């Protein structure tokens, strides 16, 4: 099986592609 | 209020909401040479060639700036004028109110704030009781 | 107690090779190679642009890199 | 490539144009909160501010309160939240009575006596409504759990 | 007014057309305002970075949902018995019946069975625990983060590349052939020999014992000394069991050339040796083009030196034609990618390389159909961008008398010959099918035109299938090809002949008279789709109906009712029609593949071999017989696990018929209908309050051609995915 | 919809958000955006 | 607005200027044909794009072309 906190760790790690995707898409919008 | 502003990068020390609700103060000085001075708001700026216009929020900051313009520069900048500008728009003219700096006797000023006695002949508070005054101003 | 090798021709071969790589890194990296003490036969080193400083620096870094390679590869086993 | 300029091109105001204070996202987000959004009447921005805080204030006493270990767990939280929204609206209206007595212009519709009174009214309605709707979700928590999982569908 | 900020001409119309056309034009970067070639290329580059991050986040999500909600721990115990769980169903709409029906493959929650085959791929490449998949998912999150940061970085003015960087074909070819196609293939051979082959033979090679455990008992010194035979010392014995050590062998690179007798797939050592050979060839092929140093080739010299008498200018000024045109480059990329996606589909079913994926039938069907549909889409897009190149980027002055100018100089001849071959082949495939159908219906099936496909049977005999009685090249063991007399280097041949002649695997299926007619139907579909696509590509610059179509562009609606009527004259409309023909052809070939393999998997191949020669055989033994398990996915009695597939079946029919609405009814009817509705809104009480900012208009002509095409495609794919996935999972697990 | 796997409350909160908050917020922001100025 | 362009091949036959519903076109004097007139498109911001002017043109290929472009209220024919 898999741990409870590994899922939340994956979520807080994937918060970094969220920020970088937001900033890349904003910079493409220019 | 003519003059390009100094090349300053901005700071958190500076003009609060007091500047656009009541008076703020402008110091205007002219220098031939470009150099670096310490703003009393904190930091360092660039004196432009020719006229400068620095907006500050207190009169003490403007006079502290003018003081360091006088004493910290070998080509002393003494043609500095300090204004008091209001958000309504009118501009007052404050520090060199006469032609010459206050240390020098202009011979056309009026002696106000001068008492005709020393402190020993100051009246005493028991004589002026319930008079609405205080022992200096009698 | 990590594993190690005492001494052989393999220890001598690898540290000379790491000294060669340190020569390459030093020549491509050091800003002031010719400045320092004067040197005998400077054409042999890098054609009068290399000093007694960078002799000891580059091959000293070679000895550091080779200590790293020898101890790491002997601890991992394959040396 | 400097990212910290002076605020709004003015180098003598006491503010820097940092990536948090004066970014594009901050301008579009802080400038679109109800306290700063353009064109809204004060009643609707006060209402939207109020609900965001009534829904918030339910939780702290609900989970951490003198009644958190009894059967009236959510009623104590709701009572505490109504107490806090009552004193919040009393403070808001007192601030309106105090600050906006000398006559001022209408550049911003919120910074005036009628505007702040509308803001306080909207804050009260929204705050008590948000407090009661968070109480209603918390009191009927079995129902919300069952409908989000599909126990009744 | 502000939304399509890339085009000021769309920020002016007060209609909903600006919303629709802003969404559509948003990626056509060549038509945006203030666009130079340099800004074009840099915006394209960062869009590529964003798309790489999309791919990495998608595979990160697949890994994370196999790890979190999937039974990967349980599935690698007995992959034959347990169905692989894709992810978990969580919607609040499920009744008790659906929750009990969708609880499957040994779970408590309702789950979705994975038909993508990622479980078999992860099991083959050595992943054997949920923590390995979680580490892979977090690593791919970080890699996607890296590529998002790279795209944002290359939009910064300091790091924006120049136009000479993007127009550097030789250096890009060097670094892609060597560093991307060769170094990545070498790295995959490294993973295979270090992690996948040892963990297929039993031992754990994680990141901890990665350096401590060599893949071979012999070190790398045999690799350097040239004595390379020790890496093929003892291959995997034919009684080897995957995932554990029984007759392992400890040979990292062998070339048995057959199938693993237990997983039914190829040997992982054979895969590793393959990737080593491919990496060596691709690395030396990346040292072909000139760069900062002296050696190499210049592509302009290679192209301009190929001039013959029968073409004249040959390939002169093709380097600048390909380099300056992005639609030519995109057409070539999509054509090659469509060809190799077809190749992926045709080889992954006959030569499977994943553990127990040739014994899980639904995932093999899904993978084949998926890649053939992607291949059809990419080929149609290749021809679409050929047409867009001929409209936009084609210069008939620089391309004077070369191969492109001579393509356009005789387009009527080859369009008429594609017309002839498609008409010929279609007339006689439908003629033979209708003849077989009519004479079977008249009670006399012995009167059918049954043609032995002798050429493909002979091809199979040349590859070693000795069933048909030919003894030609590999079916004749005395021949020069089978012995390979100078060296006898056929190490693969005993394993290959043992694998091709076994009736179990899909490798070189038995081909009979029912396969002849469907191959000719497939050829008809390919030829007619190619006819429409090249009739849009070559007539993109204008026919006699409209000698200027380059000035109206690619996707103008029509040219009026004058000149006889000019409804679908744009090259975009030839894209449209060939999209229909592509969907038809892929339907034909996936229907054929599906029915052939339903015969093969069930063992009752006689059903296809006698019933596929006429059309009601296709209709009652395939469409009607195999949808019995589908439409009963929910009946008034209850619900089983094929209920979402029955619902998707009906859903796809509904989307398809809505596509019919957009394709048949046209804009005038709808515009006057919307005018009546607009009157209704503006003249009613209590709804006069709400007013539109953008005036409602009907969808444009080309826009609704596109919308009907999208509906046709989406409903067509959803119906067939539901049918193909529920028909195999109806009868095979 | 019971959840046997780890963090079963996480789909419980993320299916409403991706089903409603993401569409309502995204269409609200896009409706303000495409109709601005 | 759509742009209506008239080329040299005009024979001054007036067919386009009376086939036009919105009367965008008009005939101006010219010296390049027997009819001594060529169509012009002065009020071409009123062109809806119906292409009845192209339909009525007898010269082959076409002496008048309509090039559909930036839509407006006038060029989309919206009564609302
Ligand atoms: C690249 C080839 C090579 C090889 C195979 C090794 C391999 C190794 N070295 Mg070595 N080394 C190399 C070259 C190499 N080294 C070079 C060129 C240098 C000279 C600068 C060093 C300097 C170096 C030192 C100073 C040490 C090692 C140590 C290590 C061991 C564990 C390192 C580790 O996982 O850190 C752990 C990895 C982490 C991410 C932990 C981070 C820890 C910090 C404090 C935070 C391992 C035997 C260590 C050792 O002796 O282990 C037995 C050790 O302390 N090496
Ligand atoms: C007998 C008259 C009377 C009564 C019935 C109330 C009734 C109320 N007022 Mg009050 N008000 C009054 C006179 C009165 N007012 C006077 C004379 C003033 C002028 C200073 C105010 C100024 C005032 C403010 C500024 C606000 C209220 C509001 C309220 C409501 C609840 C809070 C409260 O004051 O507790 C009940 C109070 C009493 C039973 C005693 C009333 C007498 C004192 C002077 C009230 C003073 C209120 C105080 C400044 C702040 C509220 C305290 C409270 C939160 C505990 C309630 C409807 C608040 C509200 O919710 O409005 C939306 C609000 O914001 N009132
Ligand atoms: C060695 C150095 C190197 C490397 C590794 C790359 C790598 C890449 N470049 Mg780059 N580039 C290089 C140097 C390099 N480049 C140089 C020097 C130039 C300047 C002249 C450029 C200029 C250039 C531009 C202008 C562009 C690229 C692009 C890209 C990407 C294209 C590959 C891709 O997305 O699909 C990955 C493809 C593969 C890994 C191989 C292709 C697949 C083949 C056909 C095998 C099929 C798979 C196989 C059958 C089985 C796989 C199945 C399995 C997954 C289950 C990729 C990240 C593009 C990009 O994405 O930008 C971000 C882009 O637009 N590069
Ligand atoms: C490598 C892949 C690739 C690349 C980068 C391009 C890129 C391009 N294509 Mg495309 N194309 C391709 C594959 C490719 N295509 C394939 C495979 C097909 C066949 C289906 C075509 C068929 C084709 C047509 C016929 C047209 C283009 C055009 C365009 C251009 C504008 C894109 C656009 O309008 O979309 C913007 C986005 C949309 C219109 C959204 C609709 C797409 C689907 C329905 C939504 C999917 C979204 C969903 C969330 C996933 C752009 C240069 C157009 C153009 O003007 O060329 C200059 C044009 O008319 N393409
Ligand atoms: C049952 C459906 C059906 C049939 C039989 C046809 C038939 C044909 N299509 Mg097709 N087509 C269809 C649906 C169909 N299409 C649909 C739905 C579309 C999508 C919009 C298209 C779009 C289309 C395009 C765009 C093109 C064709 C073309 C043609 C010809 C292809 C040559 C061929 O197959 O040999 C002929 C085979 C036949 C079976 C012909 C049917 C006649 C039968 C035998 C009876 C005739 C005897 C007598 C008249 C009665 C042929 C006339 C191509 C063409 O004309 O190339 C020359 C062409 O370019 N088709
Ligand atoms: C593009 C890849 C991909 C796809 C198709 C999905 C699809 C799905 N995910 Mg997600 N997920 C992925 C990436 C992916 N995920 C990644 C990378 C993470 C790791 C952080 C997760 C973490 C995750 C959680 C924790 C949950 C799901 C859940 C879900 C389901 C409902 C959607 C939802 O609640 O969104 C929630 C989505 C997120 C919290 C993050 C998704 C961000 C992706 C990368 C956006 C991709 C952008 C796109 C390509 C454009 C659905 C099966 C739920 C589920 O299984 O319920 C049964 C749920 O509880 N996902
Ligand atoms: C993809 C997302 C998705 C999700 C998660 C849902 C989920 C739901 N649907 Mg829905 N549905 C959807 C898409 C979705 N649907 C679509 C696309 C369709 C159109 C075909 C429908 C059609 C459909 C219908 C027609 C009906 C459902 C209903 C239901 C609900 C059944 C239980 C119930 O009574 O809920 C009750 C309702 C809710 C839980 C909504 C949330 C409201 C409460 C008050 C929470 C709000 C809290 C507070 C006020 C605000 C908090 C703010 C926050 C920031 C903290 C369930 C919650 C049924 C229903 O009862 O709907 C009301 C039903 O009748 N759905
Ligand atoms: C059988 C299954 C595949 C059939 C595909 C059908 C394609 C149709 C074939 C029609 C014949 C084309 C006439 C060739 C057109 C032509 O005249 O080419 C003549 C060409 C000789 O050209 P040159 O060498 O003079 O050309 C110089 C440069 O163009 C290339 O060197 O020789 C060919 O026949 C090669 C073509 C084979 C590839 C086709
Ligand atoms: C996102 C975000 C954020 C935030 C955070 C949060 C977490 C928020 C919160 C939120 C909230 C906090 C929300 C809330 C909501 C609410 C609601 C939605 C309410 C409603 C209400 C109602 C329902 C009411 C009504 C009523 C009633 C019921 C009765 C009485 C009266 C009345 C009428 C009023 C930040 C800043 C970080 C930034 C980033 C992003
Ligand atoms: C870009 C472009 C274009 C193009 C596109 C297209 C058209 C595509 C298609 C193409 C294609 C898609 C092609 C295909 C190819 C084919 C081939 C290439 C084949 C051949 C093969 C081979 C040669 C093989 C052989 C063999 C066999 C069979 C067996 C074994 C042995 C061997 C290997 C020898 C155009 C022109 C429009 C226009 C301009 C742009
Ligand atoms: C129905 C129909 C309409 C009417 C369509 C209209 C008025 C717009 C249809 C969209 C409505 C509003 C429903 C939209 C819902 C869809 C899910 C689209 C969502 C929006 C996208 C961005 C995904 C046409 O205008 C038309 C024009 C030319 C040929 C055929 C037709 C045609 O068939
Ligand atoms: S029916 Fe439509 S597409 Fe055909 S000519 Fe008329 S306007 Fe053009
Ligand atoms: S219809 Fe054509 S030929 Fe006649 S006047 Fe008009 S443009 Fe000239
Ligand atoms: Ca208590």
């Amino acid at each position: 099986a898999l741990s409870d906190t590994q899922i939340l760790a994956a979520l807080v790690v994937a918060l970094l592609p969220a920020f970088l995707a937001f900033r890349l898409s904003t910079e493409l919008y220019k | 209020l003519s003059g390009q502003p100094p090349k300053f990068g901005g700071s958190t020390g500076g003009l609060l909401s007091k500047a656009n609700r009541e008076e703020k103060y402008a110091i205007t000085w002219t220098s031939a040479s470009e150099q670096v001075f310490e703003m009393p708001t904190g930091g360092a700026a660039i004196m432009n060639e020719g006229e400068n216009l620095l907006y500050l929020a207190r009169k003490e900051q403007c006079l502290a700036l003018g003081t360091q313009l006088r004493t910290k520069f070998k080509p002393k900048i003494q043609d500095y004028k300090i204004y008091r500008v209001y958000p309504s728009g009118e501009v007052q003219y404050l520090h060199p109110a006469d032609g010459v700096f206050p240390e020098k006797v202009n011979e056309g000023r009026e002696a106000q704030g001068t008492k005709t006695r020393r402190i020993g002949q100051n009246p005493e508070p028991v004589t002026i009781k319930f008079s609405g005054k205080a022992p200096y101003e009698v | 107690s990590p594993t190690t090798a005492g001494w052989s021709l393999s220890v001598g071969i690898i540290m000379c090779l790491c000294n060669v790589f340190a020569f390459v890194i030093g020549y491509f990296a050091i800003q002031k190679t010719g400045k320092g003490k004067d040197l005998a036969l400077p054409q042999l080193a890098s054609k009068k642009t290399f000093g007694l400083p960078e002799l000891l620096a580059t091959m000293s870094f070679g000895h550091i890199l080779g200590a790293g390679m020898v101890l790491g590869l002997a601890s991992s086993g394959i040396l | 490539n400097q990212v910290v300029q002076a605020y709004n091109g003015d180098p003598f105001v006491g503010h820097l144009s940092t990536p948090i204070s004066d970014s594009a996202f901050t301008r579009t987000f802080i400038g679109n909160l109800p306290a700063y959004r353009k064109g809204l009447s004060p009643i609707l921005r006060g209402l939207e501010v109020g609900m965001a805080h009534g829904y918030f204030l339910i939780g702290p006493w609900t989970l951490l309160g003198p009644l958190r270990d009894s059967e009236y767990q959510y009623i104590g939280g709701l009572i505490g939240a109504l107490a806090l929204i009552l004193v919040a609206t009393a403070a808001l209206s007192s601030y309106g009575l105090v600050t906006f007595q000398g006559e001022q212009g209408s550049g911003d519709t919120l910074q005036t006596a009628d505007g702040w009174s509308q803001f306080a009214a909207g804050f009260f309605v929204g705050g008590m409504g948000g407090a009661f709707v968070a109480y209603f979700l918390l009191e009927n928590l079995s129902v919300v759990d069952g409908i989000f999982r599909g126990l009744f569908n | 007014t502000k939304f399509p900020k890339f085009s000021q001409d769309l920020a002016q119309d007060p209609t909903t057309r600006r919303i629709w056309y802003g969404i559509a034009t948003a990626h056509d970067f060549e038509t945006h305002d203030g666009m130079t070639e340099e800004n074009l290329y840099q915006k394209i580059f960062a869009s590529h970075f964003g798309h790489i991050a999309i791919i990495f986040l998608w595979t990160s999500g697949t890994l994370f949902h196999v790890a979190w909600q999937g039974n990967f721990e349980q599935w690698i115990k007995d992959p034959l018995n347990i169905r692989p769980i894709a992810h978990a169903i969580w919607d609040p709409h499920f009744g008790e019946g659906a929750v009990n029906a969708f609880t499957q493959a040994g779970a408590s929650n309702p789950v979705n069975i994975a038909y993508s085959g990622v479980y078999h791929w992860f099991y083959t490449i050595g992943m054997t625990t949920n923590q390995e998949l979680y580490s892979g998912a977090v690593f791919l999150l970080v890699l996607a983060s890296l590529f998002l940061f790279a795209g944002w970085l290359h939009l910064q003015p300091k790091f924006r590349p120049s136009l000479a960087w993007f127009k550097n074909a030789e250096s890009r070819l060097n670094h892609h052939l060597a560093g991307l196609f060769g170094v990545s293939s070498l790295a995959w051979a490294g993973h295979l020999v270090h992690v996948a082959i040892p963990e297929a033979r039993g031992q754990h090679v994680g990141w901890d014992n990665f350096l401590s455990t060599p893949p071979h008992p012999a070190g790398l010194m045999p690799f350097f000394t040239g004595n390379w035979g020790v890496y093929a010392a003892d291959p995997d014995t034919a009684g080897h069991i995957f995932g554990t050590s029984e007759g392992a062998g400890t040979a990292i690179l062998t070339f048995l050339g057959g199938f693993h007798p237990q997983t039914e797939s190829l040997w992982l050592t054979d895969i590793a040796h393959h990737h080593l050979a491919i990496a060596v060839i691709f690395i030396i092929a990346g040292h072909m083009y000139r760069t900062n140093w002296g050696i190499g080739h210049s592509i302009k010299e290679i192209l301009n030196a190929h001039k013959g008498p029968l073409t004249g200018a040959g390939h002169t000024n093709l380097y600048d034609t390909i380099n300056n045109s992005l639609h030519f480059q995109l057409g070539l990329a999509l054509a090659s990618l469509g060809v190799i996606t077809s190749l992926v589909a045709q080889h992954m079913y006959s030569l499977p390389s994943y553990a127990f994926i040739a014994q899980d039938h639904t995932t093999q069907a899904a993978l084949y159909t998926h890649h053939q549909y992607i291949a059809g889409f990419l080929m149609v897009g290749a021809f679409a961008h050929g047409a867009i190149f001929f409209v936009r980027d084609y210069d008939p002055v620089a391309n004077k008398d070369n191969v492109l100018a001579r393509m356009l100089e005789h387009k009527e001849a080859l369009i008429s010959h594609l017309s002839w071959v498609s008409l010929f082949l279609g007339f006689h495939t439908l003629g033979l099918y209708v003849h077989n159908d009519v004479v079977v219906a008249f009670g006399t099936p012995e009167k059918q035109i049954l043609i032995e496909p002798v050429f493909a049977q002979w091809i199979q005999a040349t590859s070693g299938k000795a069933l048909y009685g030919f003894d030609v090249l590999l079916s004749n063991p005395d021949s020069i090809a089978s012995t390979a007399w100078p060296n006898y280097g056929n190490v693969w041949l005993p394993g290959w002949l043992d694998a091709i002649n076994s009736g179990t695997n899909s490798l070189f299926l038995t081909i009979g008279p029912g396969d002849f007619l469907v191959h000719h139907a497939i050829a008809l579909g390919l030829h007619t789709t190619a006819l429409i696509l090249i009739k849009g590509a070559l007539d993109a610059r204008g026919s006699k109906l409209m000698p200027d179509k380059k000035d109206f562009g690619y996707s103008f609606p029509c040219d009026g009712p004058g000149r006889g009527g000019t409804c679908d004259i744009s090259a975009w409309d030839a894209f449209y029609l060939a999209m229909f023909w592509m969907l038809n052809t892929l339907g034909w070939l996936t229907f054929y593949w599906h029915w052939k393999h339903l015969g093969v998997w069930s063992g009752n191949v006689a059903q296809f071999n006698e019933n596929s020669t006429y059309l009601m055989g296709w209709f009652r033994d395939y469409l009607w017989a195999n949808s019995a398990q589908l439409i009963n996915g929910y009946n008034p009695y209850g619900v089983n696990n094929l209920s979402v597939w029955a619902w998707m079946f009906l859903f796809g029919h509904l989307v398809w018929a809505t596509g019919f609405m957009f394709l048949i009814s046209w804009r005038g009817y709808w515009q006057e209908l919307i005018e009546t509705i607009v009157w209704a809104h503006e003249r009613t009480p209590l709804a006069n309050l709400v007013r539109w900012k953008d005036k409602p208009v009907a969808l444009s002509i080309v826009q609704a051609r596109l919308v009907g095409l999208a509906h046709f495609t989406v409903g067509y794919v959803l119906t067939y995915a539901a049918f193909l996935i529920a028909s195999t999972a109806g009868k095979f697990g | 919809m019971d959840g046997s796997y780890a963090a079963s409350y996480l789909p419980w909160i993320l299916i409403p958000m991706v089903g409603w908050l993401f569409p309502a917020v995204t269409m609200g922001l896009l409706f303000i955006h495409i109709e601005s100025e | 607005s759509h742009s209506v362009k008239i080329y040299d091949t005009c024979i001054g036959c007036t067919q386009c200027v009376r086939a036009c519903p919105l009367d965008v076109l008009e005939m101006v004097p010219w010296d390049g044909c027997k009819a001594a007139q060529i169509a012009s498109s002065p009020r071409t911001e009123d062109c809806v794009g119906c292409k009845r002017c192209e339909t009525a043109c007898p010269t082959d290929f076409l002496s008048i072309r309509v090039y559909l472009g930036a839509e407006t209220t006038r060029s989309m024919g919206l009564a609302y």
